[PDB]
RNA sequence: ACGGGUGACGGGGAAUCAGGGUUCGAUUCCGGAGAGGGAGCCUGAGAAACGGCUACCACAUCCAAGGAAGGCAGCAGGCGCGCAAAUUACCCACUCCCGACCCGGGGAGGUAGUGACGAAAAAUAACAAUACAGGACUCUUUCGAGGCCCUGUAAUUGGAAUGAGUCCACUUUAAAUCCUUUAACGAGGAUCCAUUGGAGGGCAAGUCUGGUGCCAGCAGCCGCGGUAAUUCCAGCUCCAAU
């Protein structure tokens, strides 16, 4: 007998058929509007909502009025609304389900680099962030799939210690600063 | 440019101390050291340097932040009566024998097999 | 037409001729980028019949 | 569905057992007859001691001698017609030397021209054959 | 029923899943059993105990030949059975136990080592200008002009960044290591160089060159190879996971 956990789980299902003409071509392009680096980052964005879509057919096969539907409503909605994916005006829940893999790919920090008046390119972004520039309320996050929550995005922005921002001369800069003054002597 | 903030406090009147969560703010440097911070608290709580004992401190991502445990105590006589050894010795004031536990296992199967007044040869 | 003695006869009499250079390789997204731009953003629908993407006629 | 009733239960289920033994799948499975006949036993991978090398012609429409070998495994002290696969990779196995066989693809079922073999080779002596053919790893003298 | 068999310790559970189901469960929690193989008892509140005791059987350790003791399915380790599984490392600091105890002791437990058994985050580049190629759009039956919005691959040219690394000290801690923090140094082929498998059809991608001449081999099934092979052996190209 030991003092340990053991648990995990997987975050990705892999597609029953291989070789197929209709798929090979539209998750290729999930690659190219965000910036993404391997099929396995698509295949989550999904298993993520295939999860929250089960459980929404879950409960409408319940009564109204059944308690654990209102409890369990409101949570799976609120859940969905504190980070804008659904929208204030959706409370109802057959709207759940009419809700696509798109509005999840542009939560993530990555997109959100992109989009704020802070990077020139989308596939400049996913080096931004995990060159350790950016930051989130005093606090540098280095992943792109950092979900965003709304209270949040206002407050994104090139981080203090930083040369995209304020403070020391860098390593290439100052060294070819550096060697001017090596030069000249 | 060093500041720092106590947190969750508490006195044991039953253990005869002070006790609470040390909280630093130290923007640009490496994590500091003790005889540093031990020193600052020593005008937070006008006492010596000598009584408080701080232990434990994880740092923080994107560099910034750190928290610690320590405590306040009243006089050294009681400092050393309720508190670990290792939270002395660091201090200079306690200092355990010389022989790890390979040796004293090995003698006390030696005494194992003597008998009576003859058990205080095999040691010496 | 070969008992164990006729053996290794083709992997042998083959002209061994060596590999070429080239310059090199990536990975990552940095590549598929490549490809995502090759197949979709830029090209032409051309007239009648498509030739693969290892095509010679 | 054919004996409907609500107490029947039973009829029905010793029914479906009694089937059950006609499916080969299963019987292959419920009796110990097809481990008994089994070289490996129950098992994935089983080491022997060759003993000599061996061509085997092909059946038809196809023809070419094909190059196999004949072990003795250590765990029985059972003797098996093996089967090389690389090209020109025979002139490798030494004779008594040894090799790790290994099952062929479909279970207990050959493949394609060679009768009887149903093993094949994986190593010759703690290095696979694999890396022999590229070259990877050569023999020791 | 009785008899036999079981690659049978039981249970909380696991893998697969439209619904219904089919396999697995020696294993960190509970309950059973056993300490090479049977048998029997001393001490006790609590044993048929076995890191207690006395036999016999199978096996194994010394002798000055009369004698005498041995039992890792506890931790490390090593010989064997094999397709088949790690260091004779370090502490009571935590966690809890025992005792005459606030004070000893604990391979129970804790901590480092080996570990592509599995699970999770995630590098191998990014951005400017000069050649060059494509579509709006204002206009041109068509040349050309603007390319504002670009859209793209080129050992052309240019500096901005960084993590791999080397290394003072803080931190970590029973004492170390790891991660976290920080000065000093550290990239143009960014040699600080991604593999493993396939290209006739099922099933994604060459009717291309240069060998072999039912031979050598490929091919899980249908099949290939008959001196012009879309399939072997290999030269350039290419697809799918990474």
């Amino acid at each position: 007998p030991v003092a340990r956990s053991w648990v995990c789980r997987k975050t990705y299902v892999t597609p029953r058929r291989p070789f197929e003409k209709s798929r090979l071509d539209q998750e290729l392009k999930l690659i190219g509007e965000y910036g993404l680096r391997n099929k396995r980052e698509v295949w989550r964005v999904k298993f993520t909502l295939a999860k929250i879509r089960k459980a929404a057919r879950e409960l409408l096969t319940l009564d109204e009025k059944d308690p654990r539907r209102l409890f369990e409503g409101n949570a799976l909605l609120r859940r969905l609304v504190r980070i804008g994916v659904l929208d204030e005006g959706k409370m109802k829940l057959d709207y759940i389900l009419g809700l696509k893999i798109e509005d999840f790919l542009e939560r993530r920090l990555q997109t959100q680099v992109f989009k704020l008046g802070l990077a020139k390119s989308i596939h400049h972004a996913r080096v931004l962030i995990r060159q350790r520039h950016i930051r989130v309320r005093k606090q540098v996050v280095n992943i792109p799939s950092f979900i965003v929550r709304l209270d949040s995005q206002k407050h994104i922005d090139f981080s203090l210690r930083s040369p995209y921002g304020g403070g020391r001369p860098g390593r290439v800069k100052r060294k070819n600063a550096k060697k001017g003054q090596g030069g000249a002597g | 440019t060093v500041t720092i903030r106590t947190r969750k406090f508490m006195t044991n009147r039953l253990l005869q101390r002070k006790q609470m969560v040390i909280d630093v703010l130290h923007p640009g440097k490496a994590t500091v050291p003790k005889t540093e911070i031990r020193e600052k608290l020593a005008k937070m709580y006008k006492t010596t340097p000598d009584v408080i004992f701080v232990f434990g401190f994880r740092t923080h991502f994107g560099g910034g932040k750190t928290t610690g445990f320590g405590m306040i105590y009243d006089s050294l006589d009681y400092a050393k009566k309720n508190e670990p050894k290792h939270r002395l010795a660091r201090h200079g004031l306690y200092e355990k024998k010389k022989t790890s536990r390979k040796q004293r296992k090995e003698r006390k199967n030696r005494m194992k097999k003597v008998r009576g007044t003859a058990k205080a040869n095999v040691g010496a | 037409h070969g008992s164990l003695a006729r053996v290794g006869k083709v992997r042998g009499q083959t002209l061994k001729v060596a590999k070429q250079e080239k310059k090199k390789k990536r990975t990552g997204r940095a590549k598929r980028r490549m490809q995502y731009n090759r197949r979709f953003v830029n090209v032409v629908p051309t007239f009648g019949k498509k030739k693969g993407p290892n095509a010679n006629s | 569905g054919k004996c409907r009733g609500l107490r029947t239960a039973r009829k029905l289920r010793s029914h479906r057992r009694d089937q059950k033994w006609h499916d080969k799948q299963y019987k292959k499975a419920h009796l110990g007859t097809a481990l008994k006949a089994n070289p490996f036993g129950g098992a994935s991978h089983a080491k022997g001691i060759v003993l000599e090398k061996v061509g085997v012609e092909a059946k038809q429409p196809n023809s070419a001698i094909r190059k196999c070998v004949r072990v003795q495994l250590i765990k029985n002290g059972k003797k098996i017609t093996a089967f090389v696969p690389n090209d020109g990779c025979l002139n490798f196995i030494e004779e008594n030397d040894e090799v790790l066989v290994a099952g062929f693809g479909r279970k207990g079922h050959a493949v394609g021209d060679i009768p009887g073999v149903r093993f094949k080779v994986v190593k010759v002596a703690n290095v696979s054959l694999l890396a022999l053919y590229k070259g990877k790893k050569e023999r020791p003298r």
